[PDB]
């Protein structure tokens, strides 16, 4: 299905991010397409390393759309990120 | 690819029950029912789809952690006072593990499996900062 908003924005599930990036590569990479009003880049619980997604919220959906198309396929530390909406409207 | 993850923990603790379930089901659905703040009489209770790309991660969670391959047999079985259930569906594999609140590392070392029960620790650890974050964030209350 297509994109859900969630309350107050736009949340994107971003994956396959290098286990050694932190909140600073995300931020450098998605900001210059929008305001980001959280991101939460999980540590692994065993490790204190990146679990490898991250999710990331913009104000509007435009600006979540703009990042979408160019960074996914992008890369941080050499690794090859995607990026997805986080939800979407209905089943299946 | 088949595709199915439940988990339940539950307990009567000194100040009363206590339970967090979620399930994430084939066709994206997540639902979550939170009842672990026993200062309050409400529960949380919320239901979300969400993209492929978060079940994938989720798959990928599972693999790396090699919980399809551990086995609850030898694990402390659930009691009176705490117990946690996670199943699991993926392709073929399934699993369906039921045991007791996970104690302290102590416990654990001693325990007849301690490899399989810190697996089974950490990643339930790491479905539930998955959890809380896209209940979190999507809703934008404290998942708690
Ligand atoms: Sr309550």
């Amino acid at each position: 299905p297509g994109p859900q908003r969630s309350v107050e924005g736009w949340i994107l599930f971003v994956t396959s991010i290098h286990e050694e990036a932190q909140e600073d590569e995300i931020q450098e990479k998605f900001c210059d397409y929008g305001e980001i009003k959280n991101i939460h880049l999980n540590l692994d619980r065993r490790t204190g390393f990146s679990k490898g997604y991250a999710l990331v919220e913009y104000e509007t959906h435009k600006q979540a759309l703009a990042a979408k198309e160019a960074l996914n396929g992008a890369e941080i530390m050499g690794q090859t990120i995607q990026v997805d909406w986080c939800f979407v409207k209905g089943p299946k | 690819e088949d595709f199915y993850l439940r988990y339940y923990v539950g307990h009567k603790g000194k100040f009363g029950h206590e339970f967090l379930e979620f399930e994430f089901r084939p066709d994206g659905k997540l639902r979550y029912a939170n009842n672990s703040n026993y200062k309050n009489d409400t529960m949380i209770r919320k239901e979300a789809f969400v993209h492929q790309s978060v079940m994938e991660e989720l798959k990928r969670i599972i693999i790396d952690s090699e919980i399809m391959q551990e086995d609850d047999l030898p694990w402390p079985p659930p009691d009176r006072v705490g117990r946690q259930e996670l199943e699991i569906v993926i392709g073929d594999e399934h699993i369906s593990f039921t045991t007791s609140k996970t104690g302290s590392l102590v416990d654990v070392n001693r325990s007849k499996d301690p490899e399989g029960l810190r697996c089974f620790y950490y990643l339930v650890q790491d479905l539930k900062c998955l959890v809380f974050s896209l209940i979190g964030l999507h809703f934008k209350i404290k998942p708690i």
